[PDB]
């Protein structure tokens, strides 16, 4: 489940446009989008039906699980986590690719952890490969 | 000789407190001896000090071999032996990386496509720090790469992976770390365990019933879910369920009515749940 405005069909697996017919340019949206499902939180990740390069925000269903990232091998698992903070999914995102480019190496994947409000988290989970 | 006053802890280390207190009373002193005491000791414990030896003269020594990031208590006994000293504070040494990863670990019963990875939770005394959790690493038997989970959850004891793309009984190699606010701790060593085997998908066929006497009746049977057993229901024109001695083929009813129609149907199961029954089996005692 992720999302004029467009969103997935779970059932098939395509692209469709609002239900409505009417909103254009999130929480609220997902739970309208998906009412049988249980919307907590919001996410950041080409449709047509024109086409339009566009990056989707999955709607987080029940309660949080953080992505299982793949290492691969010769590759590093990284983390950052601060109880006393809390930041954007734009901030960790920067702060793993930061991270990866101060050992020299490049940000191959990256995850959310705990959050703490709507599309803000308290840490970030990060892998980062060789050059 | 008398009780010493009170223990000040001063500094305080990840692994080491200096302490001093005010001596006690000679009624010549020959050393003093300091205890501690966490809540995962087994009450008042000695412990090491720096000087070896604290001699009479000496009213402060430094307390070593601290476990990281653990809830101290500290008193001091005089010996010529004499009472020892009132407790100090509750203190807790600093924050260190972690050096304990869980033990057994290991799989569970799950669904056609869970791969269900379990581990001893590890307790506050060897965390070593806040925010502790665990990294849960796997792949597929002889695969290069990992799959890497983040748990939070300091109590947690098992995860379950979802993936449609596994099929059931695929071994995987796994390995559970730990990690806290301090930075990161080691992995268990690598063990190997087998996804999946969801609740058995087919039911027992020529499903034959034959009075033996006039209260038993025995019963004989012949895929995806294993068979850990079977469960075998019975109903008169009530109704009774009974297992198997284990995965074998075959019970025996015992305690019923003479000269009674009972109907019968099995079904397996194993740790998942139950299979479908089968075809519905009849005789007369």
């Amino acid at each position: 489940p992720q999302i004029l405005n467009m969103h997935m069909n779970v059932q098939n697996g395509k692209w469709e446009s609002d239900p409505s017919g009417t909103k254009t340019c999130i929480l609220q949206y997902c739970q309208e989008v998906y009412p049988e499902l249980q919307i907590t939180n919001v996410v950041e990740a080409t449709i047509q039906n024109h086409t339009h390069i566009v990056i989707p925000y999955r709607c987080l269903v029940g309660e949080f699980v953080s992505d299982a990232l793949l290492v691969p091998d010769k590759c590093k698992f990284l983390h950052q986590e601060r109880m006393d903070v809390c930041e954007t999914h734009l901030h960790w995102h920067t702060v793993a690719k930061e991270t990866c480019s101060e050992k020299s190496t490049n940000l191959h994947d990256y995850g959310m952890l705990l959050p703490c409000g709507i599309d803000k988290f308290r840490g970030v989970e990060f892998v980062c490969c060789p050059l | 000789p008398g009780p010493p006053g009170v223990v000040i802890v001063e500094e305080i280390t990840e692994s080491t407190a200096t302490l001093s207190w005010s001596p006690a009373t000679d009624n010549p002193i020959s050393s003093y001896n300091l205890q501690a005491r966490s809540p995962f000791s087994l009450g008042w414990q000695t412990v090491k000090t720096v000087p070896e030896v604290i001699t009479g003269d000496m009213e402060s020594a430094m307390a070593v071999d601290l476990n990281p990031w653990v809830e101290y208590e500290f008193r001091v006994v005089a010996t010529n032996t004499g009472d020892p000293s009132i407790p100090s504070r509750m203190i807790r040494t600093n924050e260190a990386v972690p050096k304990t990863a869980p033990s057994n670990v290991s799989g569970r019963s799950g669904r056609r496509h869970e791969l269900v990875i379990a581990w001893e939770p590890v307790s506050e005394e060897f965390q070593n720090g806040e925010g502790f959790g665990y990294i849960v690493a796997f792949r597929p038997n002889g695969t290069r790469g990992w799959k890497e989970k983040m748990v939070t959850s300091s109590e947690a004891s098992k995860f379950i992976y979802r993936d449609e793309s596994v099929p059931p009984l695929t071994p995987f190699e796994v390995k559970v770390g730990v990690y806290n606010n301090k930075g990161d701790g080691p992995f268990s060593q690598i063990v190997v365990i087998c996804s999946a085997e969801g609740e058995p998908t087919a039911a027992p066929t020529d499903v034959t019933a034959t009075s033996v006497s006039v209260s038993e009746i025995f019963v004989v049977w012949k895929s995806l879910g294993r068979p850990q057993g079977f469960e075998i229901s019975y109903w008169k024109d009530s109704v009774e369920t009974v297992r198997t001695r284990g995965n074998e083929s075959f019970v025996m009813l015992t305690g019923l009515e003479g000269n009674t129609l009972y109907h019968l149907t099995v079904r397996a199961y194993n740790g998942a749940g139950y299979g479908p029954p089968s075809r519905e089996a009849s005789t007369t005692t």
